[PDB]
């Protein structure tokens, strides 16, 4: 058998003393029945009165359920299982795949002795005057808060041998389900399948036979997966007349699920249906242009695309594009536009910013996605030009740094539509602004803004400015805020005025932004 | 024998999520570990042990051996404290670091506190569980470990100390301060004299190079003014702003005089000759800020806080500072890429923060974390870790530095 793991309490707690529901007689009956049984098996063993224990049981054929919410709550944290699933671009193409089930593991493994006792539980007598039986576990109570992680572990225990043994197959946990691959041939895999089994098997671990196994493809959390190539579950989008904004909200999830391996996918004219929606049953008739993607998409859909798997023997490629104002089309391939997994990015860091500054972000998104999947970080091929880049890096206040990348002339390129002046300009009038200005050429406005907020203002003012001045202005501002904002030359930004103002300075041909107190 | 350890009073265990590693760093750090299991410094864990420090694998200077960090920050911080720096030290002329780690490596670890050491070496694509385990011995990177080796240290180090009185000698964490003012020449052999005394008792590389830090050649930046020869509109608006700026801290500073020629809406590129007044209002301004604002005394009781500015061009500013505007230092840094410059930066900050007061300090970093989260490990080579948080660098503060 395997090595026991050594479980406790939480600090300064007892264990369960939870009173048992009533059961009916038809249920006691059933319960003695299996009780026993796993007795027999050793699973459990009766105990006395000096265990003053108890965790609820219940009837739900009949089966076993016992209530351990009250023993977990009691229970120790473990290090837990993994909430960290491998994404199927991170593995390697496998000419076999089979996957056993680990029938009722739990049950096959033991249990701290020392833990036992707070596993008690109690099977009531059938009549009044008489004493119910009294149980603790041997093995691992299904349902329990160790069980899972001391489960996998022992598991791995167990398998770490037989992995060193057998260095030209893989395997892979997960629950009671177990995949083992392998590029051997289905013969020489299917038997060292069998060859596993019986390992398992030394340990009383026992799972299905051939003749009820499961061979690819795999439907597994969203995926279907064949021993060469894997894609997203096939989706199947509605064809409604009336589109709720619950239906819309989920459409938009699958269509984004997509986004991974069909490329082009869009959601922005569906997205905007959301606005001002009031209830999550409220209709929404779609616009010409939702029903524009949403079609396109159907298409898109249409197409069954594939993934490949990872080649660790290649390269890895990245390649972004810009779709739209603030989205990113990328694609991670190794062989040449052939994908190992594509994908978004609509991540807008800040009220204001350039797609210098926002592609940049998007490779740090790829970069740890790529060394989450395969350990390795991608040779990037950008639409910007070296040079581009370095001139707006060098001149930002924060520190950045881009991997291995190569320009790629694929339209459009990012760019710089304007760069402020590091000089005043000589020739150029000039004006403070404050809601209003005044210029050294004795020039100025004022206006009433209605509703602006402190710094909202500040930037009218600027606004007026530009607007007013000729092709090349000097403008003096007392406004540190504005003044950031503007620096950081931004291209895009969620606030209109800011976007009005970007206009206006990529039409002039000199602009010199000045702070004062 | 173990010194039984324990967690400030109702303090648990760490419980830090590791960040995704490279699989060429993954391969150091179980190559690594495999050996310290088969001699008994680690041991695998079990599920029954839910805390977890983050570790890492850096690269030494002059090896093709890496080295594993863990990063024992959290922990050292849940560590009870322990019951000094040699202020003279910062005065010699040539510290050099060497790294003695490796002699915590022959100390068992109190059998209850292992849990507590607990990290794990990542998997790719969480394709496997990964692998966990624990100290058995001094870990590197503990606060504790320098404490606990106290005590066989002082003997190790008494006969050089009685030996070689003209040199100064400080332990923090894994490091190990060499100071004199001997010819470098000789410097570098007495310090190779070391090396092997230290040998003669058990298991040290040279860190930072085998470099010397040369201390006392270390100076405060002081602010500066633009002297030029024409001063235009903007040029003194610049210049306003910059003293205005300046003056929280030498209130002595005055602009009455300057502020007068910028009266009327003029022309930026204007030119404005300077009144004998503000001619001589400037010239006290400029050596008002000649030195350092007195009265600023270093508090060992409170946090050394230490913020970077990225002035383009591979150059960087720095302030050492408790209290607001209170710099116990500041100073200049110069070529790499951002983040190589950067981490190179604060490691120089950290060994000074170290030299200087025997505390690292607590940076601000002008970068987003993801991005340091990743690259910064593959430029890092001390062997402690400083505290660290990520801002947004104000453009007004760069332009005044
Ligand atoms: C067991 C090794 C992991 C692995 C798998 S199992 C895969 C593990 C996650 C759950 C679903 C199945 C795999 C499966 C298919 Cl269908 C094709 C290629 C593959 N290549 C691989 O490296």
């Amino acid at each position: 058998p395997i090595e026991t793991v050594p479980v406790k309490l939480k600090p300064g707690m007892d264990g369960p003393k939870v009173k048992q529901w009533p059961l009916t007689e038809e249920k006691i009956k059933a319960l003695v029945e299996i009780c026993t049984e796993m007795e027999k098996e050793g699973k459990i063993s009766k105990i006395g009165p000096e265990n003053p224990y108890n965790t609820p049981v219940f009837a739900i054929k009949w089966r076993k359920l016992v209530d351990f919410r009250e023993l977990n709550k009691r229970t120790q944290d473990f290090w837990e299982v993994q909430l960290g699933i491998p994404h199927p671009a991170g593995l390697k193409k496998k000419k076999s795949v089979t996957v056993l089930d680990v029938g009722d593991a739990y049950f096959s493994v033991p249990l701290d002795e020392d833990f036992r006792k707070y596993t008690a539980f109690t099977i009531p007598s059938i009549n009044n005057e008489t004493p119910g039986i009294r149980y603790q576990y041997n093995v691992l109570p299904q349902g329990w808060k160790g069980s899972p992680a001391i489960f996998q572990s022992s598991m791995t225990k167990i398998l770490e041998p037989f992995r060193k043994q057998n260095p030209d197959i893989v395997i892979y946990q997960y629950m009671d389900d177990l995949y083992v691959g392998s590029d051997l041939e289905i013969g020489q895999h299917r038997t060292k399948i069998e060859e596993l089994r019986q390992h398992l098997l030394r340990w009383g671990l026992t799972t299905p036979d051939k003749k009820h196994q499961k061979e690819p493809p795999f439907l597994w959390m969203g995926y279907e997966l064949h021993p060469d190539k894997w894609t997203v579950q096939p989706i199947v989008l509605p064809e409604k007349d009336s589109w709720t904004v619950n239906d819309i909200q989920k459409l938009v999830g699958k269509l984004n699920w997509a986004s991974q391996i069909y490329p082009g996918i869009k959601v922005r004219q569906l997205c905007k249906l959301l606005r001002g929606t009031k209830a999550l049953t409220e209709v929404i008739p779609l616009t010409e242009e939702a029903e524009l993607e949403l079609a396109e998409n159907r298409e898109i859909l249409k197409e069954p695309v594939h993934g490949v798997y990872y080649d660790p023997s290649k390269d890895l490629i990245a390649e972004i594009q810009k779709q739209g104002q603030g989205q990113w089309t990328y694609q991670i391939y190794q062989e040449p536009f052939k994908n190992l997994k594509t994908g978004k990015y609509a991540r807008m860091r800040g009220a204001h910013t350039n797609d210098v500054k926002q592609l940049t972000e998007a490779v740090q998104k790829i970069t740890t996605e790529s060394i989450v999947i395969w350990g390795k970080t991608p040779k990037f091929k950008l639409p910007i030009q070296k040079e581009t880049w370095e001139t707006w890096w060098t001149e930002y206040w924060q520190a950045t740094w881009i991997p291995e990348w190569e320009f790629v002339n694929t339209p459009p390129l990012v760019k710089l539509w304007y760069q402020l002046e590091k000089e005043p300009i000589v020739g150029a009038e000039t004006f403070y602004v404050d809601a209003g200005y005044v210029t050294n050429r004795g020039r100025q406005k004022v206006v009433t803004l209605t509703d602006t907020t402190n710094q909202k203002t500040e930037l009218q003012a600027i606004y007026l400015a530009l607007q007013d001045s000729g092709l090349e202005v000097n403008i003096v501002t007392d406004s540190q805020y504005a003044l950031g904002i503007i620096q950081a030359q931004p291209d895009q930004s969620e606030s209109e005025l800011v976007n009005q103002i970007i206009e206006q300075l990529i039409k002039k041909e000199k602009v010199y932004l000045a702070w004062v107190p | 024998e173990t010194v039984p350890v324990k967690l400030k009073p109702g303090m648990d265990g760490p419980k830090v999520k590791q960040w995704p590693l490279t699989e060429e760093k993954i391969k150091a750090l179980v190559e690594i570990c495999t050996e310290m299991e088969k001699e008994g410094k680690i041991s695998k864990i079990g599920p029954e042990n839910p805390y977890n420090t983050p570790v890492f694998a850096i690269k030494k200077k002059d090896s093709t051996k890496w080295r594993k960090l863990v990063d024992f920050r959290e922990l050292n911080k849940r560590t009870q404290d322990f019951w000094p720096h040699p202020a003279g030290l910062k005065k010699k002329k040539s510290v050099t670091v060497l790294d003695v780690g490796d002699a915590y490596f022959s100390v068992p670890l109190d059998e209850d506190f292992r849990k507590y050491t607990a990290f794990t070496i990542p998997s790719i694509n969480n394709e496997t569980p990964g692998i966990r385990y624990q100290y058995n011995v001094l870990p590197q990177g503990w606060k504790g470990s320098p404490a606990i080796f106290q005590s066989s240290m002082t003997k190790i180090l008494e006969p050089f100390r009685k030996q070689n009185p003209d040199i100064v000698i400080y332990q923090y964490m894994d490091d190990l301060y060499v100071g004199s003012d001997l010819e470098i020449g000789q410097h570098r052999t007495k310090i190779e004299e070391l090396r092997q005394h230290l040998l003669r008792w058990g298991l040290p590389p040279f860190l930072w190079m085998g470099y010397e830090l040369h201390p006392d050649k270390w100076t405060v930046q002081p602010i500066v003014l633009p002297e030029k020869d024409s001063w235009t509109v903007n040029d003194i608006q610049k210049l306003v702003g910059k003293l205005n700026w300046a003056s929280q801290i030498y209130p002595g500073i005055k602009v009455r005089q300057l502020c007068k020629l910028l009266r009327g809406t003029k022309a930026l590129t204007e030119v404005i000759p300077l009144t004998e007044e503000a001619e001589l209002e400037l010239a006290e301004n400029r050596e008002i800020l000649k030195e350092p604002v007195h009265g600023v005394y270093y508090d060992p009781s409170k946090d050394l806080i230490a913020e970077i500015q990225k002035q383009g061009q591979g150059q960087w500013t720095y302030q050492i500072y408790q209290e607001p505007f209170k710099n116990l230092k500041t100073g200049k840094y110069a070529r790499t890429n951002d983040v190589k410059q950067l981490t190179e930066a604060v490691q120089k900050i950290t060994t000074e923060s170290i030299v200087i007061w025997g505390k690292t300090p607590k940076f601000k970093l002008p970068i987003q974390k993801e991005t340091w989260e990743t690259w910064w490990t593959e430029y890092w080579q001390a062997t402690w870790i400083p505290e660290w948080e990520f801002v947004n660098t104000p453009p007004l503060v760069k332009l005044w530095y």
